[PDB]
């Protein structure tokens, strides 16, 4: 009865490791901003979001041109394609976009942070830093963590423009349908507070998710140089379930 | 509190059970039998789209769905057998003394009584019997056909009755049948 | 070493139920090799809107599997070759021997006694050669037909037995065929 | 991915079926007309193996 | 469930007799928009009651 001593074990470490992610948060967003605390916040939206800019925008390229292709070798055995350009954008802007462009969000940018806070706490410059008197939450982690729930929810948006294009660009031009009857599907069908709203919603629980757990991962690593790597695997997995996740619970309300 | 390390390892494992034969309840793999199912049969020409479990339904409730489809090539047919659910089609003790009756009251009736009337001795003693034995709420009168429900397809079987002094049997032959009119006639007939 | 090779052999386990879950659950599987499984065909003119591996429905059971459709130019109507079964198209009893008894017994009756040949033996053993190589119930003339699936589904193969009385064998071409029909052919057998 | 797709239909069937109320028998039967084996199960398995 | 093609209510359970061969719904309705609350006796009281009056 070992193994399932050392599983019960691992859920329960598992369950204190949320109550200390939880209680770094309270302490990064209940303080007023110290001084120079926008010049970093600019700087790491460079890192964070700008050199994400290109995975996302040819990703979402590749998907529109399967969405425009998938979705005429079904409706053209209706005979229903004046509906194509309505079925592409709404299955971009209310679920693709603010899930994958979080799973893509999660490896580029979302493990980036968890190897940038590790390596700074192996080679103690998180310990030195401190005894100056700068603490290191203040200072190191919320530039971060603000530069995340920003970038992430502009990204969406040029995830969701890119694929409407490349959709329109497989249906209409290489394909051969209507193109007047292509965009004038899409205004009937698509309004703007119900679906490009609720698809921004939809990021904003997304982008909080996949940095704060990526911020607490390389917060609290363990100080050894394979110790770190075992703590960027831990935050890919742990994004990707969460935001699979949270599709459900926000499906099922906004669209039920 | 090292049992709190043995507390979790089992509640872990067992809701790692639980989820396993509830993917194997809603899957059709495990499961669903149905209570005091009994299969009877008929023979039909044409049972296009007619799947394994299917369904079948006798005023507007599903009761039973299909499995087996035969094809008797000495003389072409085919031949089905399907699971009926015992809890809405056969009686209980308390309509089995209503179910003897309400033939039996009818059995000395103005009809089936005055029916050569020295034989209201041959049709009391010799009914009940058998009635009381094993017999389903089908009547002899009821005759199975394929519909569809939709202009889209289900293709499901349907049991039509029309009363009767005299009910069928677990496991039997429902003799009176009709196949499906898609296609062909269909559009001939709407020219 | 051993609790290693332990847990690849229940990945395996998995693997192989959410394959037949795949195949036997939806999507199914009655192969392009039914009991022994012989090929013949038929020749049409309008085989419009069909895919390799068809259905082949007999009277409502699939029986087979559509190979490979070509057109010839030489007499510009496409042909297509299709594998049955024996089983559902044919006996293997004494069966074979059962449809002989009747088939001298409608013919070569009292009436049409001296209409054919009134002393025949050779011609009546004729019938007990004829009857007995690779037989079908399905008769000389039937007609095949292209039909779809319920509404708008799918393209099939249905054959339509029925009239006359001769028997053929396997292998041979269906000389009773129909094409598909589209809209435009609807409206057309219309006005 | 065949565990990710017997995994991913059963849930569907769960949500689709028995909580939002649909056919059962129509669910099943809509699936063995529309997919075949070999064009789209087997052709799932093909672009998995140059994916991994 | 519909009283001019607005939802008021949903089915529950749907069984069948076998004796008589007549089928059975069961469904709840809302009460908030098919009842006379409180209000809504003023509106019936002098409407229900004025056919019970009548020169019938």
């Amino acid at each position: 009865m070992n193994t399932i001593a050392w599983l019960g074990r691992l859920v329960i470490e598992r369950i204190r490791g949320i109550g200390v992610a939880a209680l770094m948060l309270l302490q990064i967003i209940f303080s007023l901003p110290s001084a120079g605390g926008f010049g970093r916040f600019v700087y790491q939206m460079h890192r964070v979001g700008v050199m994400s800019l290109l995975i996302i925008t040819v990703s979402g390229l590749f998907i529109g041109l399967v969405l425009g292709l998938q979705g005429y070798s079904i409706l053209v055995n209706v005979g229903s394609e004046s509906m194509l350009g309505t079925m592409v954008s709404l299955t971009l802007l209310r679920e693709l976009a603010p899930v994958v462009a979080a799973l893509l969000f999660a490896g580029r940018a979302g493990s980036a942070l968890t190897a940038e806070i590790g390596s700074m706490k192996q080679s103690e410059q998180l310990a030195s830093m401190e005894m100056i008197g700068v603490d290191p939450l203040k200072q190191i982690v919320s530039p971060r963590l603000w530069a995340g729930i920003v970038s992430l929810p502009m990204l969406t948006v040029i995830f969701a423009a890119i694929g409407i294009v490349g959709g329109k660009l497989v249906g209409v031009d290489f394909l051969g349908v209507d193109e007047g009857s292509f965009w004038s599907g899409m205004q009937n069908n698509v309004q703007f507070g119900h679906d490009v709203v609720n698809g921004i919603i939809k990021s904003i629980v997304f982008a909080l998710l996949c940095t704060w757990i990526a911020v607490f991962q390389g917060y609290a690593c363990d100080p050894t140089p394979e110790g770190i790597a075992t703590a960027m695997t831990r935050t890919v997995v742990y994004s990707s379930l969460c935001v699979l996740g949270f599709d459900f619970v926000l499906t099922a309300v906004m669209f039920g | 509190s090292r049992t709190s390390e043995l507390a979790v390892g089992i509640f872990v494992i067992i809701f790692g059970i639980a989820l396993f034969f509830l993917a194997m309840k809603v899957s059709g793999l495990v499961g669903t039998n149905l209570s005091d199912g009994y299969t009877m049969k008929a023979q039909f020409d044409n049972v296009n789209g007619l799947k394994p479990r299917a369904k079948v339904t006798m005023s507007g409730v599903t009761i039973g769905r299909v499995d087996s489809i035969t094809l008797d090539p000495v003389t072409r047919l085919a031949t089905v057998t399907f699971d009926l659910d015992g809890k809405l089609t056969s009686f209980n003790a308390e309509q089995l003394k209503e179910v003897q009756k309400n033939a039996l009251d009818e059995l000395r009736y103005s009809s089936d009584y005055t029916q050569a009337t020295p034989a209201q001795q041959k049709t009391m003693e010799q009914q009940l019997i058998s009635n009381m034995n094993s017999i389903t709420s089908i009547d002899e009168d009821a005759y199975i056909m394929v519909a569809t429900n939709g202009l889209l397809g289900e293709k499901y079987l349907k049991i039509v009755p029309g009363g009767g002094l005299n009910y069928l049997k677990r496991g039997d032959t429902i003799s009176n049948t009709q196949g499906t009119m898609d296609l062909e006639d269909l559009i001939s007939k709407f020219i």
